[PDB]
Order: C-alpha cells, then structure tokens, then sequence
C-alpha cells in the first residue's frame, strides 16, 4: 500500500508539473528578471542623457571635437551610470541566488543525503526522503513526506494506577476506547495491552492528576502459575 | 472607468467595477488592506475581505486524544533557484 | 518580518506638476521605471514575508470555550474578547511599545494588523490543543499536561518528572510568563529591533524629502523659480543639473531599500523557520529557540514584526 501510495504521488507530479504553466515561477521568474535587466541595459543605448544624439559616431562625424567632447562626457556619464545601476541590481540578485544556493545545499545536505526533523523545513508533514531533480538554472526536491489521515476520538490518561504504584508509558500513549485501556504509538493508533514491558513504574497514585484505576498484565505471572 | 459603475471605497483606494459581497473567499487577487477580487458567479467581478480559512475549533478536552489510524504517503515539490 | 510597504513615483518626485522637467526625464531613458519596477518589487516581497511568516497554518484553528488546561495560564497569550481588536495582553503592549505626499505613498499591507492577529490566534489555539500535530497533518486534540509532558520527552527528561510536577511546573510557567509581560512593560528598548526599522525607513523617507531641498549646484532648488528665472536655454541646463541630483538621490534611497529589504527578507525567513521548528514542533537545535532545551513557543504579532516567547 506504501509503495501503491509513493508511486501514484510521483505520478501525480509528473501530472501536476505537465498540467500547471506557473509550477516552476521561481526559476522563470529569475530567468526573466535577468532577461530584463540585460535588456534595460541594451537599450540604454537608445537614451540621449541630454547629449544631441544617442549615438556617438553621429556626434564625432557632426561637431567638431572640441565641442563634442562635453557631448561624449554626458553619454559616458549616462551609460556609465546604467551600468553601474545595472551591475549593483546584479549583485543584490546574485545575493538573493547565493542565500537560495545555500538553502538549496542545505536542503540537498540534510533532505537527500539524511532525514531531517526540522518541522516544514523539507514537505509539509513527517519527512521522510527527498529526490533532486535539476532544472534549468535551479534545483527540484521531491519531499517524500508522511502524513496521518484518519484519526478518531480517544480517551486518554497521563499514567495508569496498578498496586498503589503509577504506570507510565515507556515510549507510547495511554488511550482507551471506552472500556478497555491500551498503550499506543503517538503517530498511528496500534493498540498494545498494557504491560510491565511497555511500561516504567515510577511514583505513586496520588501525585499524579488524572491517573485512572486499571491493571498492567505481567508476562511473568503466566509462566509461575503453569 | 470613470465613476458611475460600482464604486466601492475600501481602505487601499477607490475601486471602481467589483461588486462589495458580505461573503468571505480565499485571497484571488490582492487588492490590499485585506480586500481581495476574484471572478464569481451572472458573472461579475467581485471584491471582498479575504478568508483566512475554515475556523474549526479542535475539541480539546483535558480527557481526550486523538490517534490517527491511516496515513498517506505525499510528495510534495519544491523549487529553489 | 516586513518593512514599511512605500512606493515612490520617481516622475513626480523628480519634477512635479511642471512638463518641461517631465520632457527632460523623459530623455534619461528607463531609469524611473526601473526605480518603480525595483520598489514594487520590495512591496510584495514584504507581503510575501509576512504571509510566509504568519500563514504557516491552514485552517484558523479557536481554543475551547472554558480554558482548562491542567494549571497552565494563557491569558496573557491568549486573545481577550472585551478589548475592541482581539489582541492578547502581551500583544497590546506589543502594539503600544512601538511608536509626506511629494510623490511619496505608503501603501496599506495586504494583511490587516486583524488577520495577523487571527492567524497568531490560530497558531496560539493549534499549539495550545493539537501540539505540534498541527503542523504536520491534521490538528490532532491532546490533553495540554500530556503535551508538554512529550515536549519533557523531547529534551531527554522522562515524563515521569512533569506528571509529579504539574502544579510547579504550572506556577513556574505562569510566573514566567506573567515576569515577561511586566518586563517588555519597563523596559524601553525591549522591542529594539523592531523601532529600530521602524526609525531608518523613516530616516530614509525623511532624507529623501530633504534632498528634495538641495541646490545639487544649480540656481536655486525650487523648480518654479528656475522655470522663471531664466529662459529655456539655460532653464534646460539647470533642470538637468536638478533632475541628476535628485535622481541620484532617489537611486541611493532605492538602492539602500533594496539592501534593507534583502535584510528584513533574511530576518523574515528565520521568523518562518522559528515560527516552522518551533511553534509547529520542537526544535534540538541549541539556542535555536530559546536558551535552554527547548519546550515550546508561542508567536505574537508585533507591529512589523513577530514576537516569540520560548519557553524553555
Ligand atoms: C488506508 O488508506 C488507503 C488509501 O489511502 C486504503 O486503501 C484503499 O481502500 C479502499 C477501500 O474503499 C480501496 O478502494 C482502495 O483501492 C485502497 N487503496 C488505495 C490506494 O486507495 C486503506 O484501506 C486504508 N486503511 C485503513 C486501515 O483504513
Ligand atoms: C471528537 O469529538 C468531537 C466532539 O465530541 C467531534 O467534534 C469530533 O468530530 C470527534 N472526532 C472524530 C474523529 O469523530
Ligand atoms: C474496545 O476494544 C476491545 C479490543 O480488545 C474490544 O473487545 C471492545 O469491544 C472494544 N469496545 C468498544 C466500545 O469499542
Ligand atoms: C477534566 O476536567 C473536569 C472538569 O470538571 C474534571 O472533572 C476532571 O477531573 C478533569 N480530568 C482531568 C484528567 O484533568
Ligand atoms: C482506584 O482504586 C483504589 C483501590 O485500589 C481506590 O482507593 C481509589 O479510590 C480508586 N480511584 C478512583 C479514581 O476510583
Ligand atoms: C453587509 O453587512 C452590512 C452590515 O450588517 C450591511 O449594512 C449591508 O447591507 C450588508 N450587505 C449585503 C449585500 O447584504
Ligand atoms: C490567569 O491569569 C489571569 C491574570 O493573569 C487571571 O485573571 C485568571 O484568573 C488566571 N486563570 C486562572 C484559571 O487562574
């Protein structure tokens, strides 16, 4: 049923991937933002600055040089400037790409080469793999996640009162279906007797706020009695 | 579009052409100050406070827990530049 | 988490209501337009930081009616229904500590100081019901002593301890929470950060309007006076003179914006990865959260900014 599961929720990528134009926006829009800013900067060209032509040949061949110096100090100074405007927007943008190059190493570090417990870091849910795939000036993760479905009601209490001693559960939780008392994973309802092994006594009944009255099944009595 | 048709004041500006609804929708477009269009149903524009999302209160008891029984197996994609 | 969301007209600022200094803009070629296109761009970045900060959960979770969990207080966390806008009494203080047209407008945030409330609530309800289940599938209910008693399993202390110690536990918890409200009530530079960004996009905005002002060489800063003055030969020159010192100007405010905003981006990503280890789980990472081993945390809004209270 796992397997069924991750090979219908890879399918469903391919699917979601193929169907979505916008499902890739942050590597189109950072192609698109570099796309723009070489394009501002070519046509800068066109821009007179205040000089009489946009080009300068224009501008040696008509006025004589004396003269058409201060012409070629305004173009320079305009050109000079965009690309300068241009070369600092580049390097705000090439932060922003090495902030998410590193997050991008980090998340390849800890999500492919290990599985991490920081929560949302890699998929929404438990994580549990993740998959690279590269992309055109980027990086794809396939966060393989584990997520509970169906939950139902239960009656719970923090420790279980046998013999005058309180029971705690080892490594689970104390839940009840109305009659009978379980000990039970936190993260999927499997219901185990409840059991000296499953259980480490420490304390007594009365400190505890919301202990209930049952009884832990010894493993050992059985064998003494046959 | 000039004044005339629709016109609603909200806190981002005047908004002219979008129908005020008392309803509340997921965020469609961000006009701003918390006031979102969208195209609704016969079909008009309209412009309403944004929904933040189903408010359902859990049924915390200091007696009861919740054990899920099933889980799913979901993949989720991620991009980064 | 977000910066003041501002927007400069850059043809307005450069030359107002007059043409001829529009005409002589017109001819630097799209420095205006890039300069808009780059603001704009800082505006929905900052709505996309707070919505990435704050918008972690996906249904706007509500505490039970009767607030019974186990001794522990959340009062002061928790919104109060009698004051007109439903913010906790950390967050009134919060909101109480921190304290121009020429082309300049300052657009409204996408979301309301209400909805980042609401959504504080909601993160406030999951945490304080469901754990950190809520993060990471659905809300899944659970007595307030047992959670934190998985939270003491987490730092390695058997639950043991905490079912034996639930009343000090809660004093201690209530205390503690009651000590940090009545320390951001004294101290003036408790929310330091936050009045700090505050006060340089301020200075900024101010420095910009005052270089307004400046000569940058020519006859006299007030353009009108320029315009009649002198004839349009030499009007031309003037007003290219003006036009370079105050483009100039607004490219700093820009590019100081544009560093100021990939900062206020780093800090509201780490506000997201707190709020994402933290407040939806617990988190191993040492002094991440918190100095001490880490036990819980409990966001709240905070005018351009969030709050956390680890609790630890
Ligand atoms: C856990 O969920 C899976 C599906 O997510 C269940 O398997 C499906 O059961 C239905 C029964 O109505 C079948 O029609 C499907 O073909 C099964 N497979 C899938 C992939 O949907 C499974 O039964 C659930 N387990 C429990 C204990 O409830
Ligand atoms: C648990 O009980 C509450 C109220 O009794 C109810 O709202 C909720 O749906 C129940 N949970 C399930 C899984 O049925
Ligand atoms: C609870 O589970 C036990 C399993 O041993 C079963 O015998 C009993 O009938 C169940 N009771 C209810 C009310 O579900
Ligand atoms: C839960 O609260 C009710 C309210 O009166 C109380 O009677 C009961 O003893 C409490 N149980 C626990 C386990 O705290
Ligand atoms: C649990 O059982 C003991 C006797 O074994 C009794 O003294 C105590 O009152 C019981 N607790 C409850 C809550 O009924
Ligand atoms: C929306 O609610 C307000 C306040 O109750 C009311 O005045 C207004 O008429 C309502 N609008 C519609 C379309 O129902
Ligand atoms: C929680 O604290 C507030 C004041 O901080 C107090 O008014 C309230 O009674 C307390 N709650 C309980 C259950 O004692």
């Amino acid at each position: 049923l796992i397997a069924n599961q991750f090979n219908s929720a890879i399918g469903k990528i391919q699917d979601s991937l193929s169907s979505t134009p916008s499902a890739l926006g942050k590597l189109q829009d950072v192609v698109n933002q570099n796309a723009q800013a070489l394009n501002t900067l070519v046509k800068q060209l066109s821009s007179n600055f205040g000089a009489i032509s946009s080009v300068l040949n224009d501008i040696l061949s008509r006025l004589d040089p004396p003269e058409a110096e201060v012409q070629i100090d305004r173009l320079i100074t305009g050109r000079l400037q965009s690309l300068q405007t241009y070369v600092t927007q580049q390097l705000i943008r090439a932060a922003e790409i090495r902030a998410s190059a590193n997050l991008a190493a980090t998340k390849m570090s800890e999500c492919v080469l290990g599985q991490s417990k920081r929560v949302d870091f890699c998929g929404k849910g438990y994580h549990l793999m993740s998959f690279p795939q590269s992309a055109p000036h980027g990086v794809v993760f396939l966060h393989v996640t584990y997520v509970p479905a169906q939950e139902k009601n239960f009656t719970t209490a923090p420790a279980i009162c046998h013999d005058g001693k309180a029971h705690f559960p080892r490594e689970g939780v104390f839940v009840s279906n109305g009659t009978h008392w379980f000990v039970t994973q936190r993260n999927f309802y499997e219901p185990q007797i409840i059991t000296t092994d499953n259980t480490f006594v420490s304390g007594n009944c009365d400190v505890v706020i919301g202990i209930v009255n049952n009884t832990v099944y010894d493993p050992l009595q059985p064998e003494l009695d046959s | 579009y000039s004044t005339g048709s629709n016109v609603f004041q909200t806190r981002a500006g005047c908004l002219i052409g979008a129908e005020h609804v008392n309803n509340s929708y997921e965020c469609d477009i961000p006009i701003g100050a918390g006031i979102c269009a969208s195209y609704q149903t016969s079909q008009s524009i309209i412009a309403y406070t944004m929904s933040l999302g189903a408010e359902n209160s859990v049924a915390y008891s200091n007696n009861s827990i919740a054990i899920p029984t099933n889980f799913t197996i979901s993949v989720t994609t991620e991009i980064l530049p | 988490v977000s910066m003041t969301k501002t927007s400069v007209d850059c043809t307005m600022y450069i030359c107002g209501d007059s043409t001829e200094c529009s005409n002589l803009l017109l001819q630097y070629g799209s420095f205006c337009t890039q300069l808009n296109r780059a603001l704009t761009g800082i505006a929905v970045e900052q709505d996309k930081n707070t919505q990435e900060v704050f918008a972690q959960v996906k249904q706007i979770y509500k505490t039970p009616p009767i607030k019974d969990f186990g001794g522990f207080n959340f009062s002061q966390i928790l919104p109060d229904p009698s004051k007109p806008s439903k913010r906790s009494p950390i967050e009134d203080l919060l909101f109480n500590k921190v304290t121009k047209f020429n082309g300049l407008t300052v657009l409204p945030p996408l979301l309301t100081d209400e909805m980042i409330a609401q959504y504080t609530s909601a993160l406030l309800a999951g945490t304080i019901t469901s754990g950190w289940t809520f993060g990471a599938g659905p809300a899944l209910q659970i007595p307030f002593p047992m959670q934190m008693a998985y939270r003491f399993n987490g730092i390695g202390v058997t639950q043991n301890v905490l079912y034996e110690n639930q009343k000090l536990i809660a004093n201690q918890f209530n205390s503690a929470i009651g000590k940090i409200q009545d320390s951001l009530s004294s101290t003036p530079s408790a929310l330091g950060k936050l009045q700090d960004v505050v006060n340089q996009n301020a200075q900024a905005l101010n420095t910009l309007v005052k270089q307004l002002s400046s000569n940058f060489g020519a006859i006299s800063s007030v353009l009108n006076d320029i315009l009649s003055r002198l004839d349009p030969p030499e009007a031309e020159v003037q007003i290219d003179r003006l036009i370079t010192g105050r483009l100039q100007s607004l490219q700093t405010y820009v590019t100081q914006q544009l560093i100021r905003a990939a900062e206020i981006r780093a800090s509201a990503n780490l506000a997201a990865t707190k709020m994402s280890e933290c407040v939806l789980g617990q988190s191993k990472r040492v002094d991440f959260c918190g100095k001490g081993y880490h036990l819980m945390s409990f966001p709240q809004s905070a005018p351009h900014g969030v709050v956390f209270l680890h609790v630890t």
